[PDB]
């Protein structure tokens, strides 16, 4: 009765929707082959996990994403990996030229030349659902393809597809590994294209992630693996209270209307307290009081923002493992003590605390650590308009002289267009200020 | 004989409806399956308003159980009334409207509103003669507010010269955490002043605070608060369930009680409140229970009295008590707090004495007045209204139903000018 259809556009969306759908075949014990030892055992689907992951008739339980990139590269890497024959080869789409970190490579020449393929694709997934819900989209803010064909992409959903919602888990740029220049450039015309056709945006940027592995996993040369197991972690975790039992967040519509109140400000931040390394497994426990403050450290979150600056609008803990719900309401009391989370001058609800007692799975071989007590913080502030100020204050430093320009208006975008995402960036920032004005 | 078509739309219109008829039942005496039980021929007098007397003495009620969702109407067959209802008359959708009054008035409730047509129908041909259309339904979700103004509105397109009662209750952020409840209470207000002749304001404000306060309840689950209304809708409707003085017969009522035709909100309210297996500790004569009839803290609705003017009082007194003590209780509290009643209409206070008391009290004083202190309530109301509506939350799911945005302002302009007309009604002096 409900279905999703995971949407893996470009490099970093191929690499962490794989990442991602290891941790989920991990969490629900599927084989890699297809096979379910426990559940399938009826061998029927709506088992709450019939939303990710579709049965056929052998019993091979293949999921329900769809792998886009404008380049082979990595799209053969998982179809060489231990998951090979999970995807259907005509769900995996490859590319013969890349959008070469370019926003208008990707959206009006090397994208539109690719995107009916992918639209069959997605109406030939979305025939086999009858209770289909939405897309998770997964891309980058900073690569071509990542931008420039996400926002076509989301185009077409929302021209096609327009009773569903879409969510996003978008890559926010980081100085640390970038490819590219003008990842500011990508990112800030994508979010004007993606403004009014995305329903609920994760942005996470690798940031935050390069400065939770250096300082919980201690490694001081993380590579792309690490940070993927991480992400995938904290979206297998986000999607937790989607694959499992119903206490709260089980659709795309909960989504939308337990974080997001406005059209435009649908960017919530996420928060994971047992970031710990696997060296590190056996030298203490973690309590729930302590996993909720770490949930509320500023350090802990997937954006580099400080939300004590902000006004918070929601948060939807969500708890993993083990957790009697007595001492939550303990850790909800004494936070509720600390008059640094301010809410807005409305009808503020609360932490709205949901638990699942299935308890987390991490990667075998990967650096994260085994853990019993797991917890999850989806809050909507108006802290992340700090990182949309940093990508506007980068925008209007290489737009001030008009650099890289040429690069846009030759693939068939028009001048006017990077001021326009500029302008809609401005509104966007002043919709922030005006909710963090009361 | 004239008689009533109920309505009951929602969760709580189905849960308060459903405790009101089991408290209806035990005060005519009829058990749940509808033979009729009592030592008291008064009881079984004017028993076609509410009751439809099928063959062989099976009464029951002519109630219509609306919903978008079964899960109510299961557990309401999972009570004892179940089976009292008449089994045709539950409706249900496949989902929920989930607190948009948008969905709930222009999608679900269009296309569930014919098949409530035409059982609303099939009640009506049975009629030798209608009487008017009693709803019970809730201001703050979706389907009861948005179902009940639409089927009020087809009500009012079929049978024009029919009375129309409302129980409405209004939301409170104290008992939900919905958001939204300001948006479906102030579009439903909007309707239910153009649309309604008769409408009985109750506020689940007012029972929290009667519930926290008077009651000694730390944590007032649904059950209290809907014991409360349904002793207050008990004691309302005893002018038309029995034979008096002021029989006040729908029509009846509604040109005694209202002056103006949208100032028709009651003020309902009960003296001797009190919670569930503890009303057996309480003394009973007539000049505390009128004293406690007026009493803010006791009245249902989240209003100071003291600070409008009774424009219209119908004090209905149950039990085994002297008229001449009543009446002369009743005069004392006119002639002595005479600044609280309007001097342009001159004896506003009417009393009836009905000698059947709800069960488990021995003596009763069941309130019902138009009084201008419910502007208060509709600010409340309105300004949680504003407060969510100057920044626009949660819109793009009631513009995304295809409600014009224009429809909120002209819902904020009508409550508003309500407001005006209750305070210009309470400034002026003949
Ligand atoms: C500062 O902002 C906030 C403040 C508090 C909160 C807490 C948050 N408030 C809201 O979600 C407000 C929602 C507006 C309506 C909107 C108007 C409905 O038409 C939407 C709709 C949805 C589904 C189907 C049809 C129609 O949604 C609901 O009623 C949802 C629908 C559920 C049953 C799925 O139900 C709830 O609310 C829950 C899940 C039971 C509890 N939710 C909350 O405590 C959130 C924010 Cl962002
Ligand atoms: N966390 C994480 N980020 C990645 C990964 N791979 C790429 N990125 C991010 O991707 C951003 C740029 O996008 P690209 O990697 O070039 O992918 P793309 O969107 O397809 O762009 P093109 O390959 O040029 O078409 C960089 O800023 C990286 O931060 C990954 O495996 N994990
Ligand atoms: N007094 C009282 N109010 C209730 C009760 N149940 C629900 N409510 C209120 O009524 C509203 C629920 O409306 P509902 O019929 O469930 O609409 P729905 O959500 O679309 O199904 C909420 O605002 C509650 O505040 C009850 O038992 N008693």
């Amino acid at each position: 009765m409900r279905e999703c259809i995971s949407i893996h556009v470009g490099q970093a969306g191929v690499q962490i929707g794989n990442a991602c759908w290891e941790l989920y075949c991990l969490e629900h014990g599927i084989q890699p082959d297809g096979q379910m030892p426990s559940d399938k055992t009826i061998g029927g689907g709506d088992d709450s996990f019939n939303t990710f992951f579709s049965e056929t008739g052998a019993g091979k339980h293949v999921p329900r994403a769809v792998f886009v990139d404008l380049e082979p590269t990595v799209i053969d890497e998982v179809r060489t990996g231990t998951y090979r024959q999970l995807f259907h080869p005509e769900q995996l789409i490859t590319g013969k030229e890349d959008a070469a970190n370019n926003y208008a490579r990707g959206h009006y020449t090397i994208g539109k030349e690719i995107i009916d393929l992918v639209l069959d694709r997605i109406r030939k997934l979305a025939d086999q659902c009858t209770g289909l819900q939405g897309f998770l989209v997964f891309h980058s803010f900073g690569g071509g393809t990542g931008s420039g064909f996400t926002s076509l992409l989301m185009e077409r959903l929302s021209v096609d597809y327009g009773k569903k919602s879409k969510l996003e888990f978008s890559i926010y740029p980081a100085p640390q590994v970038s490819t590219a220049v003008v990842e500011p450039y990508n990112s800030i015309l994508t979010t004007h294209t993606t403004l009014e056709h995305s329903d609920c945006a994760f942005m996470v940027d690798n940031e935050a992630i390069y400065d939770i592995c250096r300082r919980n996993l201690d490694i001081e040369r993380p590579t792309y693996t690490n940070l993927n197991r991480l992400i995938g972690q904290i979206v297998s975790s986000i999607t937790a209270s989607l694959r499992f039992d119903g206490a709260l967040n089980v659709d795309l519509t909960e989504f939308q209307t337990n974080l997001v109140p406005y059209p435009r400000i649908h960017f919530p931040l996420a928060t994971y307290a047992p970031v710990i390394s696997a060296e590190k497994a056996y030298h203490e426990q973690l309590s729930v009081a302590e996993i909720t403050n770490a949930c509320f450290e500023p350090a802990n979150q997937m954006v580099k923002c400080d939300p004590r600056h902000g006004k918070y609008m929601a948060c939807c803990l969500l708890y993993r493992g083990d957790v009697v719900p007595k001492d939550v309401n303990a850790a909800i009391a004494t936070i509720k003590t600390k008059r640094t989370i301010q809410f807005v001058d409305w009808c503020p609800t609360g932490f709205k605390v949901g638990i699942n007692y299935q308890p987390p799975t991490v990667v075998p071989g990967g650096d994260l650590a085994k853990v019993q007590r797991a917890v999850c913080m989806l809050s909507n502030t108006t802290a992340i308009a700090e990182a949309w100020a940093r990508l506007d204050h980068k925008f209007d430093l290489m737009y001030a002289k008009r650099a890289f320009v040429h690069w846009y208006v030759g693939e068939g975008m028009e001048e006017g267009e990077f001021s326009e995402a500029r302008e809609d960036m401005a509104a966007l920032e002043k919709d922030y200020e005006e909710v963090g004005v009361d | 004989m004239r008689e009533i078509v109920h309505l009951q739309i929602g969760q709580c219109g189905n849960q308060i409806g459903a405790k009101f008829w089991e408290v209806i039942s035990d005060e005519h005496g009829i058990d749940i399956a509808g033979n009729y039980c009592g030592n008291a021929s008064l009881q079984l007098e004017r028993i076609n308003v509410y009751f439809n007397e099928a063959y062989s003495h099976k009464y029951v009620p002519r109630s219509i159980l609306v919903d978008l969702e079964p899960g109510t109407m299961d557990s309401v067959r999972s009570s004892k009334i179940g089976p009292l209802f008449r089994p045709d008359n539950f409706i249900h959708g496949n989902s929920g409207a989930g607190n948009n009054w948008a969905k709930g008035h222009y999608t679900e409730g269009a296309e569930l509103i014919e098949n409530v047509m035409d059982v609303v129908r099939n009640e009506c041909e049975s009629c030798d003669c209608l009487q008017g259309f009693q709803l019970i339904h809730s201001l703050g979700g979706g389907t009861g507010s948005g179902m009940g103004t639409l089927l009020i509105n087809k009500i009012r397109e079929e049978y024009p010269d029919r009375i129309m009662n409302t129980f409405s209750v209004v939301p409170s952020p104290k008992v939900s955490d919905t958001v939204v409840e300001p948006y479906n209470a102030i579009l439903s207000i909007h309707q239910l002043i153009e649309n309604t002749d008769e409408t009985f304001c109750i506020d689940n404000e007012a029972l929290y605070d009667i519930c926290f306060r008077t009651l000694k309840l730390t944590n007032p689950t649904y059950g209290d608060l809907n014991h409360l209304v349904s002793l207050t809708m008990s004691g309302v409707t005893t002018s038309l369930r029995f034979p008096g003085q002021l029989n006040a017969d729908l029509r009846k009522l509604a040109v005694n009680m209202v002056p103006f035709p949208r100032l028709h909100f009651f003020m309902p309210g009960f003296a001797p409140l009190t919670a569930r297996g503890s009303q057996q500790y309480r003394a009973l004569s007539v000049p505390e229970l009128t004293q406690q009839m007026f009493d803010a803290r006791n009245m249902m609705a989240a209003c100071d009295p003291r600070r409008g003017r009774y424009l219209t009082v119908a004090c209905i007194f149950r039990g085994r008590m002297s008229t001449r003590e009543v009446d002369e209780q009743l005069l004392s509290v006119q002639t002595k707090n005479s600044s609280y009643f309007v001097e342009w209409i001159p004896n506003n206070v009417k009393v009836a004495v009905c000698d059947i008391p709800p069960r488990g009290l021995k003596m009763a004083a069941t309130f019902i007045g138009n009084n201008t202190a419910i502007q208060e309530l509709f600010i409340r109301v309105s300004e949680q209204f504003s407060a969510m509506f100057r920044r626009k939350a949660f819109l793009h799911w009631y513009t995304g139903e295809g409600m014009d945005e224009m429809e909120f302002s002209e819902a904020e302009g009508n409550t508003n000018d309500l407001v005006s007309e209750y305070q210009q009604y309470q400034d002026a002096t003949a």
